[PDB]
């Protein structure tokens, strides 16, 4: 599936 | 940033046989940015009922599409792909060669 | 036996005409099975393959909202690292995201990837011990401060090796006759005459699964690899693939020549002769 | 430094409610999962109700689906069960955990005593 | 899942191996715990092979097969408790812990 987490550069 | 000019192959999905339908391919692969056009012809003619794999890239980073359309080929018809890039002057007119 | 399963990440900013152009795609191999496109109107992830879409209604609103997340960090990162790069708000730019993993053929976690790319270069990478980041440039060094400190290497471990793992092994159990499958090549050779003393053997291998093929236009032994178009593996567009491998032989000189095909749903490497 | 403490379950009767509250202090509390685990007096282990903190993503022991439900107020620290429709068969100790990242419950709490009656 | 021994008694510097039988989980959601009599569990190894911060290195994880294992190199008193294998499913979204094995003292 899709990954949830993600901060941003 | 630095953009790299598609590379077209003209094709079919089953060996041309004259008068049996197959699908006429114009797989276009290894072109950044992704902001490509791409037209199928039959006779110098754009064809409509054009279908396009969804875009995804490979492992450098530059992309590549499907372009597949029915047609039943005959000695008659000419097939092609016209195919439009930023890194294009000009639109690539790929023939179909049915030995490619 | 090794099994991956991948997903495509490509928004492309678009200023002066709207939002970024967000699309996703998902591979089990190479197969093709989740799309998002962000100018569809349907607005959620759809199904492109027959064994997925028997998932139920829970599965399709979680992976929109996942989706629809990366979506929006994209969309913010395309005015982040226009700012670190200092580049110009009017023009096009483009951030590919690449992540997945691989399970063997007892389905047990080989390695995980993660990588980032901005304006078709590399960006970021996740190494392969999983827990540090490659930055690709000076521009980058900043995004690994980030996620450093905020821990973005151990939050995405979990997903890695135990989300893609399990839900990749399910996709291999609800496709497994589409993705368990070898489809050996359809060889043959055609001889198409040039010349009255020049000639060019097309060795083809057609309708084959999965992509890894390798044609070698051997010579009395001694491979040639040169004077050789090898034109790259093309989907056949029903799930199978298509690659020929040409040689520019002399006329007269055609029945010394032999060409050898590789592929996994091959006994034996084939010695195809004219 | 991570401390989690739970408190406010005790004497209920069959077919009541309880709310089960678990304060966390000591790590950011979008970060991390909350689950609720109990033991059954004198038995085993039992996971019941899980909250991720971020994305809102509750899960379920499959006996407690419907009957049990996790809230968790993001901006309080703390993470909630309300638990209706007790059964006799729910009197256990129910301890809260924090799943980090690692895909294990690294920091537990102490236990509270639900005796359904 | 099945954690087998149900329960085994061992002597101070024996090596003591529980077994955990998930058939169906991905070795990184196998955690193994060590409850003593009325406190709260402690996480020992998680990912089936990896050691927790400050557990003692008698205590090691390993899997042959489908099959889960948690050793006490030698063991001490301080390890004589209730040990839970659990199993997380990311497709069902349930973790589940094992029906425990407790280790006691010999004769
Ligand atoms: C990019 C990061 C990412 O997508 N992942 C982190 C979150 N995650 C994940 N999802 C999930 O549903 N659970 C889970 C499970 C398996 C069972 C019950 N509840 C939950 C949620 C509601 C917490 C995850 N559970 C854990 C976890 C396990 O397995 C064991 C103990 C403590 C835990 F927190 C976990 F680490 C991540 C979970 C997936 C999508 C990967």
């Amino acid at each position: 599936v899709v990954g949830a987490c993600g901060v941003g550069k | 940033s630095i953009q790299r000019t598609p590379k077209i192959q003209v094709y079919s999905r089953h060996p041309a046989e004259n008068g049996k339908s197959n699908f006429l391919n114009c797989y276009v692969s290894g072109f950044h940015p992704s902001d490509i056009e791409v037209d199928l012809l039959k006779n110098g003619e754009r064809i409509e009922k054009v279908e396009h794999s969804d875009l995804s890239f490979s492992k450098d980073w530059s992309f590549y599409l499907l372009y597949y359309t029915e047609f039943t080929p005959t000695e008659k018809d000419e097939y092609a792909c016209r195919v439009n890039h930023v890194t294009l002057s000009q639109p690539k007119i790929v023939k179909w060669d049915r030995d490619m | 036996g090794s099994h991956s399963m991948r997903y495509f990440f490509t928004s492309v900013s678009r200023p002066g005409r709207g939002e970024p152009r967000f699309i996703a795609v998902g591979y089990v191999d190479d197969t093709q099975f989740v799309r998002f496109d962000s100018d569809a109107a349907s607005q959620r992830m759809e199904p492109r393959a027959p064994w997925i879409e028997q998932e139920g209604p829970e599965y399709w609103d979680q992976e929109t909202r996942n989706v629809k997340a990366q979506s929006q960090t994209d969309r913010v990162d395309l005015g982040t690292l226009r700012g670190y790069y200092n580049q110009s708000e009017a023009g096009s730019h483009t951030i590919q995201i690449m992540y997945g993993c691989d399970v063997g053929s007892d389905g047990r976690f080989l390695r995980g990837y993660r990588q980032d790319a901005y304006d078709g270069k590399d960006y970021i990478a996740l190494n392969e011990d999983l827990r540090s980041w490659t930055a690709a440039d000076m521009a980058a060094q900043i995004t690994k401060r980030k996620w450093e400190a905020a821990h973005e290497a151990e939050q995405l471990r979990a997903y890695l090796d135990g989300t893609c793992v399990e839900w990749l092994r399910r996709y291999l159990e609800n496709g497994k006759e589409t993705l368990q499958r070898t489809d050996p090549p359809k060889t043959h050779m055609t001889h198409h005459p040039i010349s009255d003393h020049e000639a060019t053997l097309r060795c083809w291998a057609l309708g084959f699964y999965p992509a890894e093929i390798t044609l070698t236009w051997q010579r009395d032994g001694e491979d040639q690899t040169q004077d050789t178009e090898l034109v790259e593996t093309r989907p056949a567009g029903d799930g199978t693939f298509q690659k020929w491998a040409a040689v520019v032989v002399p006329s007269g000189e055609e029945q010394r020549y032999t060409c050898h095909v590789q592929h996994e749903g091959l006994p034996k490497p084939l010695t195809l002769r004219w | 430094e991570v401390q989690l403490v739970e408190s406010g379950g005790g004497l209920v009767q069959p077919g009541g409610s309880l709310r089960l509250s678990c304060a966390a202090s000591g790590f950011t509390f979008s970060d991390y999962s909350i689950h609720w685990v109990r033991q059954a007096p004198g038995k085993g282990l039992e996971w019941v109700a899980s909250i991720s903190s971020s994305s809102g993503s509750t899960s379920y022991a499959d006996s407690v689906k419907g009957r049990f439900t996790i809230s968790a107020d993001t901006s309080k620290n703390t993470a909630y069960l309300q638990m209706n429709s007790l059964r006799a068969e729910d009197t256990a100790v129910y301890y809260c955990a924090r799943g980090g990242w690692i895909a294990a419950m690294d920091y537990w709490g102490q236990g509270t005593l639900v005796t359904v009656f | 899942m099945t954690q087998s021994p149900s329960s085994l008694s061992a002597s101070v510097g024996d090596r003591v191996t529980i077994t955990c039988r998930a058939s169906q989980s991905v070795s990184s959601a196998v955690a193994w715990y060590q409850q003593k009599p009325g406190k709260a569990p402690k996480l020992l190894i998680y990912s089936a092979s990896s050691l927790y911060s400050g557990v003692p290195s008698r205590f090691s994880g390993s899997r042959s097969g489908t099959d889960f294992t948690l050793t006490i190199s030698s063991l001490q008193p301080e390890d004589f408790a209730t040990y839970y294998c659990q199993q997380a499913s990311y497709v069902r979204k349930t973790i589940t812990f094992g029906q425990g094995t407790k280790v006691e003292i010999k004769r």
